């Protein structure tokens, strides 16, 4: 029986992207799904056979130094051990597998054939546990599930959610309905029953354009634009009363940035002062939900012009609910040694690196 | 001396029948024959708490801001304000039939001109444009460019395509040619879900979240090249908050540095472009009115030139038009906000 | 309905006909006895927000006179708001013995389907109030009329609860959905509603709608009214393909669905193309138990109005039979402007036996009239 | 001079984006290599599915059909029946969001067709691929190729970002008419909304059958918005989108036009007529019109024998083959119109 995670001298890394080597998922995939992939690929919300609608720019958006002798960055578990876990003393490294093969962002849960999507989520969860987590329990799994077919996702959370190698449920930042919709409540119910928090990672797809007012053109628009989905999701999860129904549910927004949440929440409260009549069932003031329910990981770290502004904004969001991440092996990887500005308080940096993630994932020393 | 300009107040169309004097017989007769469906938007639901504060004068139906006499009486009563920029948000941009969109937009601008501008020389207005035909929107701008009481172009925060798309360059061209700033005002054409993750379930959720679309718009406007192709461009963000701007600006700056060769015409940092070309109205203030927060947000913006005073009359917000004074200790900053920053937009003296 | 609750007798079609689409509307305030106080207050303060940016109208408002026949206006209210006028101008005039009410409008200031309200708790309350209203005001006073009960397809929990609440009432003959949805209708999302309908032995009618969450075509919003009105058939085409190819009728082998006011003739070349494509590409859906067009006879019905008008009238009967001659059901769409009269609807050379079963036996089979 | 037998829809398959390098400026060629050359191969005919290529097709070193002119010409012209073939390359440049890159790769793709296909066999013609996310750039791409008469039509996808009748898209129709080129709509799309009005089809099979719904939308948009009065020499070819759906659409649209004509007063001819006179359709797939009597029936329901034009849709595999359409008719006159006369209206190609 795998031991519980332990963070002592090291740090929490809430976002790591491993990749299965070619064929690594086949031992866990039913035969009916293999043939389907060979013929159809993993069809999703594009008209494209092999790539997503916004393919990465320079060098697949990966660190130039993170490529194994063969295979794609994140596909060599030795290189991940030495180049990431050993090199930064990561003692809880949370895996978020965004692709079933050598791609950078093509989520299993977003396959339009949702039976295929559940199968691929299943294989991914079996693979990451045998290949990565059990051989090196410094890593633990955020398990992808099919958020757009809650029956399948509840089944998967029941199948593997209690495994001590699993520390969270993994969803995507973009969805067909905003995440406070009742559609997803069975998933929140099943997660709470397994004592699992939920991580929503940056994604493309989802069923709508990547902004609420058209598809973006240039890279600066696409990448900056990822923040917007998370703003919309926070507003729905809070205002829908989801945390009234599920008062122990914890959710983390992963790689949506952090600082922008603070003015968003401030605007939310301010508007709610006038317009709260529309939502009379909501039991608390909107900003009061953040502390017990809404977490955010740090990468890619906000870089204000005046460095001081970072700690201020992180505290105005919630300093207890900010969790460190590297995003290894992506190109905008954050190094825990160098991500924080010089004047940053040590208390805040220490709990971002340890306590904050420990409490989110239910970890003790 | 630069005038105190209320940079966003509203005229409310009584009903589509108010357009009949300004429509050709084909559209006037048709209007009547369709039973006059109203395109009154739901951006400020008439029966909700934001629609009008309790001190605003009302008409026989209990509605504020449906006549220039009522608006002028309220806005200028205390003598502080010298001019007011009128925005009529009647939903012509949600008329799908493109010719009717053009006709009603023109008629609405005629209604503003004849029943508002002609009645008080302290009023100015934005030009409402049929945004679904950018070529026609350009022609609408040209048509009103000879009346200098129209001081800006009205665009909704949610569009059909992003405003930086080449399809929309005729609007920016026409605005620059008329020497007019372009304002984005909360509201939308609603031709997709208002967020990238689907349809907000309440007006409150929608209203708060439209700031995300303004990030999309500004990134599209700048990355696509509007500020280099049309370098005299001026953008006013009306009634969309502003505290969200610094975290957007910093990320945009950081990725512009990662992605320089993708957009080579952008040779200045988006930080400086936004500080130089973008202005923002102060109603709602979204918590910047609290102690010290107005100095703080100006520090975070890195410029004291961006914020321009508005009341957003007749709307009700949690703090009032002059409550922003509690957020700063600087009379010089308040002078920028009340007078000097808007001079860059309209060049209006007292 | 899989156990009936109530003493009202089941419908009897002997010498009259079936009308599968009738639009009543509540008089102003007629729903308020059935609405919680919280929703009356909500509506007064916010209206019924849906997938538009408009306070009072839908995104494609009606053109000529609200698209009602100019002779169906009462003393006071909207067409379809007078129960006596509807009884004399429609039920008596055309000897309709089973008229199915398709209420998609709560009424007064708001004409969008209750189910499409973005506040789904408000949507569920409007659907429920509608069903209480139409059963007390129309069906039980004149049981020639029966209710297709609107439910919230986009929140299946609430729809299941409504179907369990009144779905066994003999005044109810169908579940009423819309033609536009956020996901195609074969999606697993809607399966709990199909399950609840089956448990009550209720068929489902999907009526022409705007809204849904997407543009009104799969390739942009329409401009002119010819594009809008003709474009309605596209949603039905997409819904038929989804419901069949999804295997929804494998899971629910007794489920009956009718597409209401989506025309009929276009379904036949659509189904034909579906089979042809499936001959090559069937391997993508290996669990689909039947050839796609075999699901039609057991599962897919369509109403007549507005009647297809081919240039050569002989083509109507051909295409109706190519769709399925047993599954085409008559409708008037009283009181809309393109209202079809059973005396004049069909073209002079139409086969009489096909015509008779469209007016009688086909609807009786759909609605379980025996 | 006798009108030629024209195969009105065959496909060239781009091997990889690396095939575009010899036709890109150094900025775009260097960019593409630095990006690791992501492929915009579409999913319209998934390369492993039964539709992608018939069993009797010549294949390259990787098993793929129609990636070289030599393979296509060997197959398409083997039996001597076909005189010319119109090549459509569906490589997904229209799904490139970055509008500069859409322009560059569309241009490079047309160069690839010109140099490695049209230059290689004088029986081939081709459509012009355009960057349809910038209609004004799309018009300039039509113009760029307007002097090369081996390009015979303009390629648009069935599902666009905005309906093709919207004024935003008028530069495309105007440039096509000015160049004397028909516009073809081919199955496929930019996927910038759900492919249907009710959301995302969950399988390729559902998607493929249902794109006919979008062609009704496009035709109603094109005609209602006035394209056929404003650009009265316009010709539209529907390529690989079926055609049996056309009559019931035509009838409804005619019926409603009789009521709504004052809403679109420039449309003084019935749509029925406008469609018969301006729209043509390729015959692969035949969607069951190849069954006995069914081709005579659909021509009767269309009310015109001028709309169907022959195609094989090479290399794609359909339930019936390119000339099985003969089983659906008893008229040699109709078959002569479908095989050669109808296409003469589009291309004016003689034997
Ligand atoms: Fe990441
Ligand atoms: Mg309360
Ligand atoms: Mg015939
Ligand atoms: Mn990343
Ligand atoms: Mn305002
Ligand atoms: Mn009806
Ligand atoms: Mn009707
Ligand atoms: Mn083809």
């Amino acid at each position: 029986t795998l031991p519980a995670p332990s963070v002592t001298t090291g740090i929490v890394d809430a976002d790591i992207h491993p990749v299965p080597q070619d064929g690594a998922l086949e031992p866990y995939l039913d035969d009916r799904w293999k043939k389907h992939i060979r013929e159809y690929g993993v069809r999703t919300t594009t008209g494209l056979q092999f790539i997503s609608e916004y393919p990465q720019m320079y060098g697949g958006a990966m660190r130039a130094d993170a490529w194994p002798e063969s295979g794609y960055p994140g596909s060599d578990r030795e290189l991940l051990r030495t180049q990431l876990l050993d090199k930064h003393n990561i003692q809880l490294g949370v895996l978020q597998c965004l692709a079933p093969g050598g791609q950078t962002l093509n989520p299993a849960g977003q396959a339009l054939n949702q039976e295929l999507a559940a199968a691929l989520c299943r294989a991914t969860n079996d693979w990451q546990l045998e290949h990565l987590v059990y051989p090196d329990p410094r890593m633990r799994a955020a398990i992808p599930v099919t958020f757009e077919t809650p029956d399948y996702a509840v089944a998967e959370i029941e199948r593997v959610g209690a495994d001590p190698g699993v520390v969270a449920v993994l969803g995507t930042s973009k969805t067909l309905e905003p995440l406070g919709s009742r559609k997803y409540w069975p998933i929140y119910e099943a997660s709470v029953a397994q004592n699992l928090p939920i991580q929503f990672h940056l994604s493309q797809g989802g069923g709508h354009a990547n902004t609420g007012t058209g598809w973006t053109s240039y890279h600066t628009e696409y990448h900056t634009g990822h923040v917007q989905s998370f703003q919309s999701q926070l507003l729905s999860l809070v205002l829908s009363g989801t945390f009234d129904r599920f008062p122990t549910l914890k959710v983390m927004f992963v790689e949506g940035n952090v600082a922008h949440f603070a003015p968003l929440i401030q605007r939310m409260d301010y508007t709610w002062e006038t317009l709260r009549g529309e939502l009379p069932d909501l039991q608390r003031k909107p900003s009061e939900y953040i502390r017990d329910h809404i977490w955010a990981s740090t990468q890619p770290i906000d870089e204000p012009e005046k460095p001081e502004h970072l700690a201020e904004l992180l505290e105005e969001f919630c300093g207890d609910n900010v969790v460190f991440a590297t995003d290894y092996p992506h190109f905008d990887f954050d190094d825990p040694e160098t991500a924080f500005p010089r004047s940053f308080p040590v208390d805040l940096r220490d709990k971002i690196l340890r306590g904050n993630g420990m409490r989110f994932f239910g970890v003790t020393n | 001396v630069p005038a105190v300009v209320d940079c966003d107040v509203h005229a409310v169309l009584p009903s589509p029948h108010s357009l009949i004097p300004y429509l050709d017989e084909y559209w006037a007769d048709q209007l009547v024959a369709q039973l006059a469906p109203t395109y009154e938007p739901n951006y400020h639901p008439r029966g909700s708490a934001i629609a009008q504060h309790s001190d605003a004068s009302v008409d026989e139906n209990g509605r504020a801001a449906t006549t220039a006499e009522n608006l002028v009486k309220d806005v200028f009563a205390d003598g502080f304000t010298d001019f007011a920029v009128v925005n009529c948000l009647y939903g012509v941009q949600q008329i799908h039939q493109p010719r009717r969109e053009m006709a009603h937009a023109r008629a609405l601008n005629h209604w503003i001109a004849n029943e508002w501008l002609d009645k008080d020389d302290r009023l100015r207005a934005s030009i409402v444009v049929p945004q679904g035909s950018p070529r026609a929107a350009a022609e609408e701008i040209d048509f009103w460019s000879g009346d200098k009481r129209f001081v800006q172009v009205l665009l909704l925060g949610q569009s059909e395509l992003l405003y930086g798309r080449e399809i929309n360059w005729p609007i920016w061209e026409a605005a620059e040619a008329a020497g007019l700033p372009v304002t984005l005002h909360i509201g939308g054409v609603f031709r997709q879900a208002p967020t990238s993750v689907g349809w907000p379930a309440s007006h409150l959720e929608w209203y708060v979240g439209q700031q995300s679309n303004i990030e999309a718009q500004l990134n599209s406007i700048i990355s696509e090249g509007i500020l280099q192709k049309f370098p005299k461009t001026k953008i006013l963000l009306s009634e969309l908050g502003f505290n969200w701007l610094p975290p957007f600006m910093w990320k945009f700056d950081k990725l512009w540095k990662s992605y320089r060769p993708d957009i080579p015409w952008v040779q200045e940092s988006p930080l400086e472009l936004i500080r130089e070309h973008v202005r923002v109205t102060t109603s709602p203030s979204d918590g910047a009115e609290e102690a010290g927060r107005l100095d703080s947000i100006v520090d975070r913006l890195g410029s004291d030139r961006m914020l321009v005073y508005s009341s957003d009359y007749p709307h009700k917000h949690h703090s009032g038009p002059r409550d922003i004074e509690n957020g700063t200790h600087s009379p010089e900053l308040l002078d920028r906000i009340y007078r000097r920053n808007a001079f860059d937009l309209y060049n209006l003296v007292v």
